[PDB]
């Protein structure tokens, strides 16, 4: 799971 | 209804992770909101013709501070608004919004603060939730740590969001362990602790102020979402929460007809009352907001689209969705905020842009 792209 | 009337971009070019209108504006003053991003908090005033007037910023001494969150309250003796901010340094700053002075700060989390919320009836009770897995309740009148909500039965990974219910009798928190936990603060032990925190003056005594260690939630679930839960809000006795799975779920502890105040810590069921799906919001740390009356709900996605749900319907699943797009708005929207009177909606973005929408 990414906080940002 | 909403039309996009202006936008701007702040000079640091880092994400704006938070936005809050000051709902304690005095009658007749202009509407004001704070944005937090990089190592700063900035205030703006809303004027006619979509004008977004820049006022003044607070910039942290540490260039490596990164503020994540802010929340408004007021001084309980003078009525003047105060602004609390916090972020990666794990330091809570209480800001005088007029001069932007840091009046005072609180440390203890030491570790990043992901959200701040003030109690809905007591302007001095501030809740923080941390990357260190705990929540903390502070009394910013006497500068006391009233309680730490943690322990092995608390959160087992970063806490990302939390919300008090209507009367601030209880808290629902949520985080990277995929769970949502309830913590009651109207217990005899918690009410006494709060009362004792108001009686505490270190100039008049020898003792340190003792904090409650609360090691047991009053309810826990991991059955709502299957990834990091990054935003939670009470809706009366029901809950609205989301993760990074393109859904806000409306649910309640226990079975359909179970009273929230009769739920026991060992409750193993939940009830799903509806789910509002949307698109392109698979990144975490994307928060929805509600208007003052809880008539509506806004969420931005990772490509700059806004969803607004009208919750003024007989049941949660009948919510009416409208969306709001602008061809130049393409960066991720981290948070939204409605003005108190509901006439303005603000969205803030990962490329440091601010979008103003008027009803």
């Amino acid at each position: 799971d990414f906080k940002t792209d | 209804s909403f039309k996009c009337v202006n936008s701007l971009k702040e000079d640091h070019n880092q994400p704006l992770f938070g936005v809050q209108f000051n709902w304690h504006s005095k009658e007749g003053d202009p509407l004001v909101f704070a944005t937090v991003g990089s190592n700063r908090v900035t205030l703006y005033e809303c004027h006619s013709q979509g004008e977004i007037r820049l006022l003044q910023s607070y910039v942290d001494a540490d260039a490596d501070e990164n503020f994540y969150t802010c929340a408004w309250t007021y001084d309980s003796n003078t009525s003047h608004p105060l602004l609390a901010v916090a972020g990666s340094r794990g330091i809570i700053r209480i800001i005088n919004p007029i001069t932007m002075q840091c009046i005072k700060h609180y440390v203890g989390h030491g570790n990043a603060i992901n959200e701040l919320k003030f109690h809905p009836r007591d302007p001095n009770l501030l809740l923080s939730v941390s990357k260190d897995h705990a929540l903390r309740l502070w009394n910013i009148q006497t500068d006391t740590l009233v309680a730490i909500f943690g322990g092995v039965e608390g959160h087992r990974d970063e806490v990302l969001s939390a919300d008090y219910d209507l009367l601030g009798e209880k808290i629902m928190s949520c985080g990277m362990d995929h769970s949502l936990k309830l913590w009651r603060i109207n217990s005899k032990r918690m009410m006494n602790a709060i009362k004792e925190s108001y009686d505490y003056n270190p100039n008049k005594t020898n003792r340190p102020f003792i904090s409650q260690k609360i090691h047991f939630p009053d309810f826990s679930t991991r059955d709502i979402h299957r990834n990091y839960v990054d935003c939670v809000r009470w809706l009366g006795d029901l809950i609205l929460s989301k993760s990074c799975e393109n859904a806000i779920v409306c649910w309640k502890p226990g079975k359909m007809e179970d009273d929230i105040d009769k739920i026991k810590p060992s409750e193993s069921n939940v009830t799903i009352l509806g789910r509002f799906d949307y698109s392109q919001c698979d990144i975490w740390y994307m928060r929805f907001s509600m208007d003052f009356w809880q008539k509506m709900l806004a969420l931005g996605n990772q490509v700059g689209k806004l969803y607004v749900w009208d919750l003024e319907v007989e049941d949660p699943h009948k919510a009416k969705c409208t969306t709001l797009t602008h061809h130049k708005c393409g960066a991720a929207i981290r948070q939204t905020s409605f003005s108190r009177d509901s006439s303005i909606l603000i969205a803030v973005c990962d490329d440091a842009s601010i979008w103003r929408w008027d009803r």
